[PDB]
């Protein structure tokens, strides 16, 4: 007899940036999406393979609230059968995703004028992102067949990069807060229902 | 494993720190400019300097890609920009010597005055005070000794430091095998890396030659008009059959004839188009009049202003407490900032200049989508003109009549067509022979074909042959003219006031074309018509990325610059002036000069 805990996930002051994405896992409590659904704050509110009425009455057994931090214009690449850099090198969704999509406005908060250089992105990586995998390897890419050992230079590159975020920018970059919600069913029983 | 992608490895590392540090330094001379302090102008310095070391930096490992075993053209046309070092070529020891003389020609232009023989004690800057007599004044002496003072003073500090900045000029353009450093301010237009659309460095000065032959039928009309209305007004100073004095051109440098409208207006009992009075029983302030602009681009399907735009945009005088520059800019300071910098108030040019200053937010909005490097105007003379071609549709009688500010029952007879054309004929046409007589002079003297003692002996007999203006009185070897000029102690390459004159008539005949517009081409309204909206978005949102003459092929359908959309532009004009000139003597001698009796 407990609520699921979605005030610490939305509500908390300070997310992980896109490579390090953070993942919690949500079992064994009552969810209410009607709340989520009628609160008017999200930007850009979807789901894919289920509705957002029907899952009010539904029981999946597993849920895992993902939480990061990306550019306004990129929110689209976030979704099943995506390219481009969040995609391929940050974080990608299987085509047979069966969750749902969360973003609202975070310019009022995550940036201040100067820009905030904590919120980082991998902009290379050696090859594209199996489903569901966090790499947090700092490891010097390389673009060429000159060797790095572990050195800035020339085709050595740092791939890890910052969005500088001051509140003066177009509500196109603006930075959004994204929540990508993930269900599954396993043999496990389904505690969490409307 | 190959060049190419190390080249794209490379430009994706280079596109994400340029938009940072770049936005660094906008931001910071937009500080600098709205708020003006001691404290704020080391902020865009430290932010400036940073700027310019990191291409400085970044073009080190930029001549390390070749571009001989590059396929792809795109990152050909990204590195081909970025790869080019400018001055940094040169020695270390003359490299100190360029950015000061650069400086210090600057400090002079601006630190610049005229002094009375009479008072010496009290003396006068050109900005207000020498533009305020140039315009203002109608006395044959008053305009002379500001014209006089003013080439005499500056002219003698500005031609031995002119002389040092053609030498060092010359040097780098050989460091870069350019044939000259004429050539190099031409390598803008030069087109390589598609078959068919290769256009030349020197193909340009074949060009602009051919299109000027065709001007001079309406300009020596308009030459020949202007010259008998202030024939009548100065009949001792003027000569029927000779050139026109230069202190009388309604300027300092004869740029613009705008000021010798009064004079020369066609019909004096007519009522002129002046929606100022209109605007003041509205009490419509600097809010409303952008919100009617960006109501003109709603309409041609075009994209809105951001919701940022109104926020951080200053669109008045901050008070009397901080300073800050008035001059009309569009500031594009990337990553989705579209800033309008204006002191605005209610006349009749503030809301022609509105429709201007919106263009180019309207234009860099366009291929925003395209990287840093490729985030620019497809050539030098589209950015501008891009901001014109609107302006005129908002000048036009029907466009103003739509919006309610002339009445609707304004009449229109043959007698207003000709007052509209002959204002906009001294600023668009009158402006092309000074604009062809600067670049070819400086293009002949970094060549090499003017000897350093003819240049004040070369410049006014293509005063007197080109533009037919005759100097008021001789100069020697001592004085430098040109050099008093903005653009050219400044260091701005001024063909780009040719090529958007060119430019924004073929988009006008184009797009009005495109709208099913009926009847002559200066009453066209591009409101409501979304076909040429869409016609021209083609083309805005290409950016650099595509050589402007295939860029330019979607638009008006032809490769090629011509000047077909300018004469048909005045035709109404130019059958009007032929007809007021048949008893006046059109063409003009260069052997003719006021100081010889
Ligand atoms: C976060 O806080 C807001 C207001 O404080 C509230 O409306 C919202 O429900 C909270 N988030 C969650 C998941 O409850
Ligand atoms: C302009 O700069 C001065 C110097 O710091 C500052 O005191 C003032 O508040 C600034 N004004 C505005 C409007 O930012
Ligand atoms: C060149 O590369 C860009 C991306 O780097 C690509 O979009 C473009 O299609 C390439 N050019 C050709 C001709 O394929
Ligand atoms: C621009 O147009 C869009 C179209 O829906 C509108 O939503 C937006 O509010 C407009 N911009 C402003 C500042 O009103
Ligand atoms: C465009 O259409 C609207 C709607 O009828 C009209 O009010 C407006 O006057 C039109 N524009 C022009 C320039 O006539
Ligand atoms: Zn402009």
């Amino acid at each position: 007899t407990n609520l699921c805990p979605f005030g610490e996930v939305f509500n908390a002051t300070r997310f992980a940036s896109v490579y390090a994405w953070n993942r919690k896992r949500i079992s064994n409590c009552v969810a209410d999406y009607s709340v989520l659904y009628n609160s008017a704050s999200f930007s850009t509110f979807k789901c894919y393979g289920v509705s957002p009425t029907k899952l009010n009455d539904l029981c999946f057994t597993n849920v895992y609230a993902d939480s990061f931090v990306i550019r306004g214009d990129e929110v689209r690449q976030i979704a099943p059968g995506q390219t481009g850099n969040i995609a391929d090198y940050n974080y990608k969704l299987p085509d047979d995703f069966t969750g749902c999509v969360i973003a609202w406005n975070s310019n009022n908060l995550d940036s201040k004028v100067g820009g905030n250089y904590n919120y980082l992105y991998r902009l290379f990586r050696k090859s594209n992102l199996k489903p569901f995998e966090r790499d947090i390897s700092t490891e010097i890419y390389q673009a060429g067949s000159t060797p790095c050992n572990g050195v800035k230079g020339f085709n050595c590159y740092f791939p890890l990069q910052s969005y500088g975020f001051q509140p003066t920018y177009g509500v196109g970059y603006q930075p959004y807060r994204v929540v990508v919600l993930s269900f599954e069913l396993l043999h496990a029983p389904a505690t969490v229902c409307g | 494993s190959t060049i190419e992608e190390q080249a794209k490895t490379f430009l994706d590392k280079f596109n994400h720190e340029a938009e940072d540090l770049f936005y660094q330094s906008s931001l910071a001379s937009w500080n600098y400019n709205t708020n003006i302090t001691e404290e704020n102008v080391q902020n865009m310095n430290n932010a400036g300097d940073k700027w310019s070391a990191f291409l400085k930096e970044q073009s080190t490992l930029a001549q390390m890609y070749p571009l001989q075993e590059i396929q792809n053209l795109t990152v050909k046309l990204q590195l081909q920009a970025l790869q080019q070092n400018g001055s940094s070529v040169l020695s270390e020891d003359k490299s100190k010597r360029l950015n000061t003389i650069l400086n210090t020609m600057s400090t002079i232009y601006s630190t610049g005055k005229v002094c009375n023989p009479d008072n010496p004690q009290e003396c006068l800057l050109l900005e207000p005070g020498l533009n305020e007599i140039m315009a203002n004044s109608l006395d044959y002496n008053e305009r002379l000794w500001a014209w006089e003072s003013w080439r005499s003073e500056v002219g003698k500090q500005l031609r031995p430091l002119y002389e040092e900045y053609v030498v060092l000029k010359n040097e780098m353009a050989r460091a870069n095998h350019y044939e000259d450093y004429g050539d190099y301010w031409r390598g803008d237009y030069e087109v390589n890396g598609v078959d068919g659309y290769d256009y030349s460095r020197g193909q340009l000065i074949e060009d602009v030659e051919h299109t000027f032959e065709e001007i001079k039928p309406l300009y020596e009309h308009l030459h020949a008009y202007v010259r008998a209305k202030l024939m009548n007004a100065y009949p001792s100073y003027i000569s029927p059959i000779g050139c026109l004095p230069a202190h009388l051109l309604g300027d300092m440098w004869g740029r613009f004839w705008t000021n010798l409208y009064s004079l020369t207006v066609p019909f004096g009992q007519k009522p002129n188009i002046d929606v100022t009075d209109a605007m003041v029983d509205q009490a419509w302030d600097a809010q409303r009049i952008f919100k009617e602009a960006e109501k003109f681009f709603v309409s041609v399907g075009l994209p809105n202003m951001t919701q940022g735009f109104w926020e951080n945009s200053m669109l008045t005088d901050p008070g009397n407490v901080q300073k800050a520059v008035c001059h009309p800019t569009a500031w594009d300071l990337g990553k989705g900032d579209f800033r309008i910098l204006m002191c605005t108030k209610v006349t009749m040019d503030d809301f022609l200049t509105a429709h201007h200053e919106m263009g180019h937010i309207q234009y860099d909005m366009a291929y925003a989508a395209q990287p840093f490097l490729l985030r620019n105007g497809a050539n030098e003379g589209f950015h501008e003109a891009v901001g014109e071609i609107m302006s005129l549709s908002a000048a036009t009688p029907k466009h103003l009549k739509s919006i309610g500010l002339l009445s609707p029952d304004f009449q229109e007879d043959n007698e207003t067509e000709i007052n509209f054309l002959l204002k906009q004929a001294l600023t668009i046409v009158g402006t092309l022979p000074f604009t062809y007589m600067l670049e070819k002079w400086r293009w002949m003297v970094f060549k090499g074909e003017i000897p350093k003692d003819q240049w004040m002996k070369k410049w006014w007999e293509m005063k007197r042959e080109i533009v037919g203006v005759v100097e008021p009185v001789p100069h020697d070897e001592t004085y430098c003219d040109p050099a008093s000029l903005f653009h050219v102690s400044n260091d701005y390459s001024f063909i780009r006031y040719y090529t958007r004159t060119l430019y924004q008539f073929q988009f006008q005949e184009a797009l009005c074309q495109a709208a099913k517009h009926e009847g002559p081409l200066h009453k066209c309204d591009i409101s409501n018509s979304t076909e040429a909206g869409q016609k021209l978005f083609n083309m805005l949102r290409l950016g650099k990325s595509e050589p402007w003459t295939l860029a330019l092929e979607n638009v008006v359908g032809a490769k090629n610059m011509n000047v077909r959309p300018l004469l048909n532009y005045f035709e109404p004009l130019f059958t009007w002036l032929k007809d007021q000139n048949k008893n006046s003597f059109v063409g003009w001698s260069t052997d003719w000069s006021p100081y010889a009796d």
